[PDB]
């Protein structure tokens, strides 16, 4: 349990890195969320059921379905983007700049 | 800190009852109404005082109060027990209503005798 | 012994799922004034195994513009995970026997459906393209309108089991109970199993093959392997789950018995319906089932909660 | 047999590392449809089978529609998939080397305890309810309906407003 | 629009900081602070204009980004202690990203980047919701782990949003990046007195909201985006100039105007606890603050601004200003420095 | 006629019939002459694992009666 | 009314599965407050005994509890019996 | 700040899934119910300061419960004393720890 | 580990298939044959420009509803509790919100498959 | 149909239930003895034959309460073959 | 305050509404070839598709 544990930890600090160094996709950056995301849920389930925290087993569904609302709303942003431009790159949208 | 103190192979050794899964699911009612008052002296002991190593002489005498109801049993009438437990191994689950009239024999057993 | 059973329980599947290929070819021949297949067998029952053998001695013929990773990966991914759906099915007795049965069930169908989409976008030709997207519009429709009836119909069974199944059908089918849970499970199911009226995925009409196109012989075989595996498979969880057949004890012949009476019945039901009726357009495929199928699941959802609470017919753990 | 639920987590590990090194996002998809996959076997393995099953279908059907999008909008003529850079196969391996130079250094210290190669797999599950009924994941789900009520109303409210938040969005 | 869903969208905005407020369990807070991000999303992309569509973006993914830090944290607690709550042994590690990813959500330096830009490009109205009503639910839980912070990276992000806010407000423009800019100082200093008392960050807050919530609505009333639109409103609104010169020399922290007040108590407080050197450096950028605002009011105010011909035309037709919310509140963060003793708890 | 599809369906109707039969009879011979006990929930588990230790034999379908008591 | 029941037939003429799922829905709201079987539902997930009954000690001032399961003290299943 | 409408309307939102040993679903505990117990029962009433002084007995036991970083450290140490004593000839385990043992019910 | 066997047993299945169908045969590979099909013409485009589909708010709403399917699924459990009135109430809130929000969408238009 | 045979099930469910509970004590009674035997054989197989080094208290507990604390799976298994431990954690998880 | 870094900049518009047209949407193009079971065996016919 602690080495998976230290593997949950290490793979949500890997997508976390994903989330931070952008390529040139916003597919990719929800994609390094949802990552993220899963890993949590990985951590916060394993760890309820090592305490046996059966109270506290309704956490990861919650974590889920609000992930899951953040991942719609980021999926709607995504085609806004690609109706303004046709192209979905986070370069070509810069021009809050000035 | 402390050296935590626990019971020898002497104290716990006991006369094990031995005796499978099936047969002690087909016995259950009759053991679990015959010597209610041994298991639930040690079911209060046990959840009083949560230490299983102050316990060991109520469960002693569970193992004898068992052993006794299932010598009772093999005196008395063995063989309509034997084919109800076996019919009730039978099954996946061990389940009660397959096998109600072997049952109605071994209540009728237990009903005529003790 | 159970690399016995599993032998004995994957060599019929396949062995079956070769015959209901000639069974669709033969009933669809007599339901068009025509024969089937009659003299490569001696009434055609070697027809399989010829189309096997030549689809398995054609070239594969890998394509230049295509993810061959990809290309290779979903046709084996298909295959299986049309026997790993098939494993834990009680006849009455599983293979494998899982608490959570239809869970495992659900997961497996929508990789499945990811198997069609690798394959669709791997094979780089438009054709290939437009069959990924109805597939993935399909099973969104499915998806949902499966999830929901599926819900209602354990929540009158106990767990998420199939022996419990069983035992709640001990005494009476669960078509009489859900009937119209029934009717939509059997639409969803042919939605799933990407069959006639909307099969969109395979669309010999409106596409060329659809997401098949660029797949020559070997893993085409292997695609049309894992969809008739899935059809018998849809059929035995439809009559495994509404049209519950008689269990004893003593003797579970008859239990297979009748489990392969009802699986055949609905699996020449399928071919019926291919005989019988055109195609959808696949946007009218996801209107029907969200427009009619969704908010009537969603009441019968409702009132299949609120059934056992004022009948205080609540099913048992176990 | 011990070290089952450590080669699971390397492998989450592996397609984590995957996901963070972005691929064409239909390669992404999968990357995480083999996570999602890879992290239900190590809840089922931990526990109670309902949350890795119910992350797996959600999972399952996200990515599904992440991978109707990249095909409508977020796609390229040449989606590169891990070798159009040899850099980004180059990191790949150096971080494959870079987490087994960490689990060599956490096993040499042995002080912490974090990781153990010889003491792996022995504290997986810690102390279970040998004797007992309905003890298992998806009772608590349950008892979201009945004990956190309020967790199960911010849930569907979070549904609910999303819903509206959605076709606003995309109103245009 | 339409009316039923600017229902949903304004009730999930009210109820995310309410339940992050309100409730003691740390998932609670985080479904909270996802509420009030989902729920103002769809408020900010809103015209659909690129600009909006760029904001909205920014806003969603570095809000998304802040929001899983955090949870990360929460999970890490709940691994380490069983419970849902920072109790008081919790891992300095754990209390660092809380403060990182909080500071991310508020959008202080050197997290700051985005809110100038998100605050460009967006409405008046929906700058003036996220700067005051969004900055409620970190400052919330923030406030609820008073101790067991790092005083030391609280005052350097105190310090650097301080700096780099009063230098991005030196250099713009636009007056919606001003506004931001002025928020990321006043976070600055609210932080810098967050470990040492919850009240003094509560005042603060108070006032820096009842200050910029009549200023975003003076720009609200003639749309005035630029220095230049905020000039010609001698010919547009004259009698809207001494206000808002009160107003901004309030926000400056002029004595004997009230925004004085809040910096004033917490260099007191500061100089209990013996931290001249930040204090110092803290009141200097506040002057650079108040140099700003100044050139600003010499555009507004002090001075008359060339006007064209259609103000003309303008000054033909009526208006119309909300009763007992603009005057109310620029009296109250104007003249309520005698207050002092009351305002401050 | 349309009975020429009979063969089809038999040739079916055998391949679904055997691999539930099998299973049965695989179960049984397995597990001695009964079912395999299915273990739902910890309680079953314990009560196959308890079985295992009674029998002697390493095997929990080795059922022990009363003529292990005297 | 006559607009009431005329909307009412035409939506059942053409669009007859919005009105069975509003009736459904009525239906299922409607059940659970007139049925008296209610009750019993309830009663009888809570006399299905997942758990040891723990026994109490026997300190002589309770006489509402039982002393042994063969005893008409204690809450006897007739109504589950019966039902 | 924190509002307090949960204790001053008397309702319990989130208040009884706060920790482990907390309204288990049926009647189930968490692995450490008595040291959350000892340790909550410890810190009420003199919270903040003075229960991170005179409860760190009962909350080291009860973080010894949930973490096991003490117990893992003497398995392994017993471990890693039994494998040198294998190597150098000098243990032989007992029949019932390797391989064979008399199993009782 | 008898269900893992199992699968192992699938997967290795299928390999073999597809190496024996890809080891048997002849191959005689060449420009022609490999070029992608397109109804016997070159095709225009690569096969990998944008698509632009037309149910995006059907996708984003099956996001959701899917979620409120696994929020729906415990209910088998759920019905076993000792309350359940206030079990039947949540449920019967939960469909009511996901259809109302299903009658919203279809109301404003949202499954209309916007060209 | 089915609310009647779904109140049978019921019926049946606790009769099953019901012998689980007279069958509790002893097994009850029978896994202590068998844990007290466990950590008895690991307590005189660590004090006598493994621990020779100087500063090493064999019985000492990691917690200060003086109470019983329940073993874990690792703590009462770890001495025993890895065949065994994989059982105990793995049995009830991987029989399916 | 332009300098030799910022001297390209362009205040923001007032309406914060800019044209930004491309119209290089790129309809795919689909022949329904000679080949095709819904052409009738002689027919290529060109489509200009937007999905
Ligand atoms: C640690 C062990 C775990 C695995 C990591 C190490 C090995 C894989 C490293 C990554 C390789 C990526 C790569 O080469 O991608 C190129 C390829 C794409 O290349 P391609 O197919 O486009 O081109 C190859 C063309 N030829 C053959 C002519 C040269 O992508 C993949 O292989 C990804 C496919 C999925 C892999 C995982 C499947 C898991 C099961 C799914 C069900
Ligand atoms: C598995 C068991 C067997 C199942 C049946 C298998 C055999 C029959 C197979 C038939 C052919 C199926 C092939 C595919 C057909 C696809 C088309 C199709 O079916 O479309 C669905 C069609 C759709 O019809 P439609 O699309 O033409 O509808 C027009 C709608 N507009 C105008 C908006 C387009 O029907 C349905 O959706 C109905 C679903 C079943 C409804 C069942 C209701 C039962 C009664 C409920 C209670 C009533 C009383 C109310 C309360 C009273 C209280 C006292
Ligand atoms: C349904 C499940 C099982 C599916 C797989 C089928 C199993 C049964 C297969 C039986 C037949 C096995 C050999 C098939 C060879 C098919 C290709 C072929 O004839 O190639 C000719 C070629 C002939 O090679 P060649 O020397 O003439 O050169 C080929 C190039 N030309 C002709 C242009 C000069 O290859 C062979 O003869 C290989 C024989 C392999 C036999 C293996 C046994
Ligand atoms: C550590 C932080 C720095 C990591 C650098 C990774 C390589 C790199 O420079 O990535 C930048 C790249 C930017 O995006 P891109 O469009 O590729 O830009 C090309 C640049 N001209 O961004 C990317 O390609 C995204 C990279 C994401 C990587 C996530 C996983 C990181 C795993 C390694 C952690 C650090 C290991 C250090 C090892 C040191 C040596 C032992
Ligand atoms: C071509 C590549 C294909 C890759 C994809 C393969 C897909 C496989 C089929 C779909 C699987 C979907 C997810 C299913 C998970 C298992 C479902 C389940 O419920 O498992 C739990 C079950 C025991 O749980 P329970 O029923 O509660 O029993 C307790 C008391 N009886 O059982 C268990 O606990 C057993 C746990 C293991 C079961 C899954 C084993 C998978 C093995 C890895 C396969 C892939 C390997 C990588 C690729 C190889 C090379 C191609
Ligand atoms: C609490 C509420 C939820 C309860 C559960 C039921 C869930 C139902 C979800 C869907 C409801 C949507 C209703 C509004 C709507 O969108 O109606 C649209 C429909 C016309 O749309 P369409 O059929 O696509 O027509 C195309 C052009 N003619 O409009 C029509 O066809 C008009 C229908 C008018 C009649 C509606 C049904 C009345 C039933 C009364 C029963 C009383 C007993």
């Amino acid at each position: 349990m602690p080495s998976t544990f230290f593997n949950l930890t290490m793979a949500f600090s890997l997508s976390l890195l994903g989330t931070l160094m952008f390529r040139s996709h916003l597919m990719s950056t929800l994609l390094c969320l949802e990552g993220m995301v899963l890993s949590l849920f990985i951590m916060t389930s394993v760890t309820s059921l090592n305490s046996n925290s059966m109270s506290s087993m309704p956490i990861p569904i919650t974590i889920l379905v609000f992930a899951a609302c953040e991942a719609a709303v980021g999926l709607a942003l995504l085609v806004k983007v690609s109706n303004t431009y046709g192209t979905d790159y986070v370069q070509n949208l810069n021009l809050l700049q000035c | 800190p402390g050296i935590v103190e626990l019971p020898t192979l002497e104290e716990l050794k006991v006369e094990e009852v031995k005796v499978s899964s099936a047969v002690l699911k087909a016995a259950a009612h009759h053991y679990g109404a015959q010597c209610d008052k041994t298991n639930k002296e040690f079911m209060l002991c046990r959840w009083e005082e949560k230490d299983p190593r102050r316990c060991l002489k109520e469960g002693k005498l569970v193992n004898g109060c068992a052993l006794n109801f299932f010598r009772q049993i093999k005196s008395h009438c063995a063989e309509p027990f034997t084919e109800y437990w076996t019919c009730l191994d039978y099954s996946n689950m061990q389940l009660f209503r397959h096998c109600r009239q072997q049952q109605a024999k071994f209540d009728q057993c237990v009903l005529d005798k003790l | 012994m159970f690399f016995i059973n599993i032998l004995t329980l994957l060599v019929p599947i396949l062995i079956a799922m070769a015959f209901l290929t000639l069974v669709e070819r033969k009933i669809l021949g007599y339901m068009q004034l025509r024969k089937g297949p009659n003299i490569v067998g001696p009434y055609g029952i070697l027809q399989p195994f010829a189309d096997a053998m030549k689809l398995f001695m054609k070239e594969p013929m890998r394509p230049l513009t295509t993810s061959m990773s990809l290309f290779i990966i979903a046709p084996t991914l298909s295959l299986t995970l049309a026997l790993s759906l098939w494993v834990p099915l009680p006849m009455p007795h599983p293979l494998i026997n899982l608490n959570l049965g239809i869970l495992f069930i659900l997961a497996t169908s929508s990789l499945s459906v990811y198997s069609i989409l690798w394959s669709g976008w791997a094979s780089n030709s438009k054709y290939s393209l437009f069959g990924a997207l109805r597939a993935v519009a399909q099973t969104i429709s499915y998806e949902v309108t499966m999830a929901i009836i599926l819900l209602s119909v354990l929540l009158m069974n106990g767990s998420y089991s199939l022996q419990t199944l069983i035992t709640t059908q001990e005494h009476m089918w669960l078509l009489l109970p859900a009937w119209p849970m029934a009717m939509m499970w059997f639409i969803s199911t042919l939605a799933e199993t990407n069959r006639a009226p909307f099969d969109l995925t395979e669309g010999e009409s409106e596409l060329v093959s659809g997401f098949n196109v660029e797949y020559a012989a070997g893993p085409f075989a292997l695609f049309f392997m894992a969809e008739y595996t899935n059809i018998i498979l849809m059929n035995a969880l439809t009559t495994i789950i509404f049209l519950g057949p008689l269990y004893y004890i003593n003797l579970p012949e008859l239990y297979s018995t009748n489990f392969m009476m009802e699986a055949l019945l609905l699996s020449s039901t399928f071919l019926w319906i291919r005989a019988s009726y055109p195609r959808f357009r696949y946007d009218q495929l996801m209107h029907l089932l969200w427009k009619n199928f969704l908010p009537l699941t969603l009441a019968l959802c409702m009132w299949h909660i609120s059934l056992p609470i004022f009948t205080a017919g609540v099913p048992p753990y176990m | 047999m011990n070290n089952y639920i450590f080669v699971l987590s390397s492998l989450f590990l592996v397609g984590c590392l995957g996901l963070a090194l972005k691929p064409s996002p239909i390669y992404g998809g999968l990357g995480l449809i083999v996570s999602g996959f890879v992290g239900c076997l190590m809840v089922l393995g931990f526990g109670g089978s309902f949350l890795g099953l119910m992350v797996f279908l959600i999972y399952l059907g996200g990515m599904l529609v992440v991978f109707g999008y990249t095909t409508a909008m977020a796609t390229e003529e040449y989606p590169e998939t891990w070798g159009s850079n040899w850099l980004i196969l180059g990191f790949l391996v150096l971080g494959v080397i870079m987490e087994v130079f960490l689990i060599c250094v956490l096993n040499y210290y042995d002080e912490v305890g974090v990781i153990n190669l010889d003491g792996l797999g022995d504290w997986l599950m810690y102390e279970v309810d040998d004797v007992g009924v309905m003890l298992e994941g998806g009772i608590g789900v349950a008892a979201m309906y009945s004990c956190a009520t309020w967790m199960m109303v911010v849930a569907g409210w979070s549904l609910f407003a999303g819903i509206f938040i959605i076709i606003e969005i995309t109103r245009d | 629009m339409n009316p039923i869903t600017l229902a949903i969208i304004y009730f999930t905005i009210f109820l995310g900081p309410v339940i992050t407020m309100s409730s003691t369990n740390l998932m609670l807070m985080w479904v909270g602070l996802e509420f009030s991000l989902l729920a103002i999303i769809p408020m900010l992309i809103n015209k659909k204009n690129p600009r909006s569509t760029e904001a909205a973006t920014k806003y969603f993914v570095t809000q998304a980004t802040a929001s899983m830090i955090i949870l990360l944290a929460i999970v890490l607690n709940y691994k380490q202690l069983g419970t849902w709550m920072f109790q008081q042994q919790t891992n300095g590690l754990i209390l660092n990203m809380t403060l990182m990813a909080l500071s991310m959500k508020l959008g202080l330096a050197p997290f700051h980047f985005w809110l100038p830009e998100v605050t460009q490009g967006i409405p008046l109205h929906m700058g003036l919701i996220l700067l005051t009503w969004q900055k409620i639910a970190p400052l919330s839980i923030l406030i609820q782990i008073y101790p067991l912070l790092n005083s030391t990276i609280i005052l350097m992000l105190a310090i650097t949003s301080i700096f780099m806010g009063a230098w991005g407000g030196l250099n713009q423009t636009q007056m919606r990046k001003i506004m931001a800019y002025s928020s990321i100082a006043h976070m600055g200093w609210m932080l810098a007195i967050l470990p040492y008392n919850p009240s003094l960050t509560l005042l603060n807050l108070m006032i820096y909201i009842i200050l910029t919530a009549p200023m975003f609505m003076a720009l609200m009333l003639n749309n005035s985006m630029t220095i230049n639109s905020i000039s010609l409103l001698w010919n547009k609104t004259p009698a809207m100039l001494t206000m808002i010169s009160l107003m901004l020399l309030s926000l400056g922290g002029l004595p004997p105007l009230t925004g004085f007040l809040p910096k004033w108590i917490i260099i007191t407080e500061l100089m209990k606890n013996n931290c001249l050197i930040m204090a110092t450096l803290m009141a200097m950028m506040a002057l650079l603050n108040l140099f700003f605002y100044t050139r600003l009011i010499y555009s507004t105010s002090l001075t008359m601004f060339p006007t064209n011909n259609n103000s003309k035309m303008m000054t033909h037709q009526t208006k119309t200003k909300p009763n007992l919310m603009f005057s109310t509140l620029a009296i109250m963060s104007t003249m309520t420095l005698p207050l002092a003793p009351q305002l401050i708890t | 006629m349309w009975f020429e599809i009979l063969p089809g369906l038999a040739i079916m109707g055998v391949c679904l019939v055997i691999p539930g039969v099998s299973t049965a009879y695989i179960h049984k011979f397995t597990n001695g002459g009964k079912e395999k006990r299915v273990a739902r929930v910890q309680y079953q588990w314990y009560l196959m694992e308890r079985d295992r230790r009674i029998s002697g034999v390493n095997r929990y379908y080795v059922s022990k009666g009363l003529e292990n008591i005297d | 009314a006559g607009r009431i029941s005329a909307f009412l037939k035409n939506a059942w003429a053409k669009e007859p599965v919005l009105v069975v799922s509003f009736s459904v829905w009525g239906l299922a709201i409607i059940m659970p407050m007139i049925s008296p079987y209610t009750k019993y539902a309830s009663m009888i997930n809570k006399a299905t005994p997942y758990n040891y009954p723990v026994p109490v000690r026997d300190d002589g001032n309770m006489p509402d509890v039982p002393s042994h399961p063969q005893d008409p003290l204690g809450p006897s299943l007739d109504w589950l019996k019966n039902l | 700040p924190f509002l307090d409408i949960q204790k001053k309307l008397g309702i319990s939102l989130d208040r009884h899934f706060m920790f482990l040993s907390a309204e288990q679903p049926y009647k189930n505990a968490a692995r450490c119910h008595a040291f959350e117990k000892e340790w909550i029962e410890c810190a009420h009433g003199i919270g903040g300061t003075r229960a991170k002084k005179e409860c760190k007995i009962e909350f080291d036991d009860f973080e010894e419960c949930l973490l096991r970083y003490k117990t893992m450290r003497r398995m392994h140490d017993i471990k890693k004393q039994r494998e040198k004593l294998m190597k150098e000839g000098k243990y032989t385990p007992p029949p019932h720890h390797s391989g064979r043992e008399e199993p009782r019910p | 580990m008898n269900l893992y066997t199992v699968i192992f047993i699938n997967i290795l299945l299928s390999l073999t298939l597809i190496l024996v169908a890809f080891w048997l045969p002849q191959m005689n590979l060449y420009s022609e044959k490999a070029n992608p099909y397109e109804c016997g013409f070159d095709p225009t485009s690569s096969a990998r420009l944008p698509f632009s589909m037309k149910f995006f708010l059907v996708a984003i709403t099956f996001l959701l509803f899917d979620l409120e399917i696994a929020l729906l699924l415990p209910l088998p459990w759920a019905i076993q509790t000792i309350k359940t009135s206030t079990m039947m109430i949540m449920a019967f809130i939960l469909v009511t919100i996901l259809s109302l929000g299903l009658a919203y969408e279809w109301t404003q238009k949202g499954l209309e498959w916007t060209e | 149909r089915m609310m009647r045979w779904n109140q049978e099930r019921r019926r049946l469910l606790i009769e099953d239930l019901e012998a689980r509970i007279a069958l509790m004590p002893l097994f009850q009674a029978e896994k202590d003895r068998r844990t007290l035997q466990i950590l008895r054989e690991n307590l005189e197989e660590e004090a006598i034959i493994m621990k020779d080094v100087p500063n090493w208290k064999v019985g000492e507990s990691v917690f200060h309460t003086t109470r019983w604390v329940p073993p874990l799976i690792g703590e009462m298994y770890g001495l025993r073959t890895k065949e065994e431990m994989s059982n105990a954690n793995f049995g009830f998880t991987w029989y399916t | 305050y332009p300098s030799k870094e910022t001297a390209h900049w362009k205040p923001p518009p007032w309406n914060d509404v800019d044209i930004l047209k491309e119209k290089a949407v790129t309809n795919m193009t689909l022949n329904f070839g000679p080949q095709h079971p819904a052409a009738h065996g002689v027919l290529r016919l060109v489509l200009e598709l937007s999905g």
